[PDB]
């Protein structure tokens, strides 16, 4: 009787250790500097055309 | 009638002016600038 639940937990905890890898799901995006000429062009321009963007 | 009567009158010539807008006139973006202050200071004159 006791050995049954002991083996049940024995396999179940290995199953849990396998399961746990799925939890963390972060997004990866990198940052890079503008080209110098393009940066100067963007800084110089006076009107923005489209108003705003959130991404 | 009113300004809208002109606004809607899109024509062939506009392919060069308002098709695919790159700027607007109605929202200025101001650029932040280096912090500074300015003052008038008298310098010493050497000589008569």
């Amino acid at each position: 009787f006791t050995s049954f639940v002991l083996m049940l937990l024995f396999t179940g905890i290995i199953l849990i250790a396998t399961n746990e890898l799925t939890y963390n799901r972060p997004r990866e995006i990198q940052y890079r500097y503008l080209p110098r000429d393009l940066d100067s062009f963007i800084r110089t321009q006076e009107m923005p055309s489209a108003i705003f963007s959130s991404m | 009638a009113g300004g809208l009567s002109q606004l809607v009158a899109y024509g062939a010539q506009d392919v060069y002016l308002t098709g695919n807008p790159q700027i607007t006139f109605f929202k200025t973006v101001y650029r932040r600038y280096t912090n500074f202050a300015i003052e008038s200071i008298q310098q010493t004159i050497n000589g008569s």
